[PDB]
């Protein structure tokens, strides 16, 4: 029934601008002040900003004014948020939030989340190298972004497979391991959309 | 303006009481509230006013506090139960709202210790120009794990960057693996690469290593 529906998201160089959208259904939107709430990788819940229920009034955490606005379109039902200067630090998933119907200095929903990757970096497939109880596996090295995703023989193997979640390196690029552990060919499909990449690796 | 949850990571059993707790900076004017989130989902509001259940949230969810000490409460926990749970302030004016840090609950299970292994680079990788050194923690219980790194005995430090994966779901372990970046030529110039782990399900550290 209520619903809040997010875009916007994107991968940006740092200095350009993003702009995101909300879009409310499913209650009376003018009624209610609505927010912008940010969650960088690894981190917690950490608040943006807000706009009155009437597009009247804002206020920005400190690490956004002067960069961020917060504004909303009531005809429209739509929240947004124009991201000017963006840097890396700012790079994370935001969501938008609506003030509580019984309390409202509480959140009673949540957005699905849009991503907001801030790099100088660009497009760039990965290499896979082979990483040879035993165990095995693929370094799925310097991409850029995420995701990738890894499969073993063509998804047959699937015991005993860890995939690590990526790490981003000091080079500003993308990289993850992935291994299985074997107590026959073994062979590691990966895909990296962002790029058209795609390697089947026997090792 | 400062909000402290308590403890960090709670390791329980299905079944079992899991006991939370934010403590305000100062007196709150305005009664907290509480999230549940999941890995890559939205928070979704468990607890309002800091005893009103939201709209949908079964019973065995509860909150209850005053002024600068509240705590949400799982009586019996349930196999989807398992997540971070943040803590969450607001005012009237300055309308900022402010979040806990976060506790996550965690699947309690008993000691096992890491099988490791470590993985010269590979030669494919050497002819690029780069040197990557992999050390793995396998199937290991509970989370705190150390990984030194060392060079012909020389100790590194800044140069590593490690990833966990989340409890497997069957049998509620974590592996990490850890990658040691160097220049090729400077990998080329040393013999013994070597991983130490310190683990409680060790009595003594354990070692992998290779020579070049
Ligand atoms: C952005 C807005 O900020 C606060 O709104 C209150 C409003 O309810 C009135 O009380 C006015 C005027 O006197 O004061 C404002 O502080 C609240 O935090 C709202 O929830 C927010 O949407």
């Amino acid at each position: 029934l209520i619903n809040l529906v997010e875009s916007g998201g994107g991968v940006v160089q740092p200095g350009r601008s993003l702009r995101l959208s909300c879009a409310a259904s499913g209650f009376t939107f003018s009624r209610y002040g609505m927010h912008w709430v940010r969650q960088a990788p690894g981190k917690g819940l950490e608040w943006v900003a807000v706009v009155s229920s009437d597009g009247r009034t804002t206020y920005y955490a400190d690490s956004v004014k002067g960069r961020f606005t917060i504004s909303r379109d009531n005809s429209k039902n739509t929240l947004y948020l124009q991201m000017n200067s963006l840097r890396a630090e700012d790079t994370a998933v935001f969501y938008c939030a609506k003030e509580g119907g019984d309390n409202k200095f509480s959140f009673d929903y949540w957005g699905q989340g849009t991503l907001v990757t801030v790099s100088s970096a660009s497009t760039k497939g990965p290499s896979v190298f082979p990483l040879a109880t035993a165990a095995l596996g693929c370094l799925v090295k310097d991409y850029f972004p995420e995701p990738v995703t890894v499969s073993w023989n063509s998804g047959a193997l699937t015991s005993g497979v860890h995939t690590f979640p990526a790490v981003l390196q000091s080079s500003g690029l993308y990289s993850l391991s992935s291994v299985v552990t074997v107590p026959q060919t073994y062979t590691c499909n990966v895909d990296h959309k962002p790029s058209n990449t795609k390697v089947d690796k026997t090792v | 303006g400062q909000l402290t949850q308590s403890p960090a990571t709670l390791s329980l059993s299905p079944g079992e009481r899991a006991t939370l707790s934010c403590r305000a900076s100062q007196s709150v004017t305005n009664y907290l509230a509480w999230y549940q989130q999941k890995p890559g989902q939205a928070p979704r509001l468990l607890i309002y006013g800091a005893s009103n259940r939201a709209t949908g949230i079964p019973a065995r969810f509860s909150g209850s506090g005053s002024g600068t000490d509240f705590t949400l409460t799982i009586s019996s926990l349930e196999p989807e139960d398992f997540a971070v749970y943040y803590c969450q302030q607001r005012d009237n004016w300055p309308p900022d709202a402010t979040f806990g840090q976060g506790t996550k609950v965690e699947i309690k299970r008993t000691v096992a210790a890491p099988s490791v292994f470590i993985f010269p680079p590979s030669d494919e990788q050497l002819k690029s120009g780069t040197a990557s050194v992999v050390c793995l923690l396998n199937n290991f219980y509970p989370r705190e794990a150390k990984v030194q790194w060392k060079v012909d005995n020389a100790l590194q430090s800044g140069n590593s960057q490690e990833s966990v994966t989340e409890q497997d779901s069957k049998d509620s372990t974590y592996s990490l693996s850890s990658t040691l970046t160097l220049s090729k030529a400077d990998y080329e110039k040393h013999k013994v690469y070597a991983c130490e782990v310190t683990h409680q399900g060790l009595r003594s550290p354990v070692t992998k290593s290779f020579n070049r």
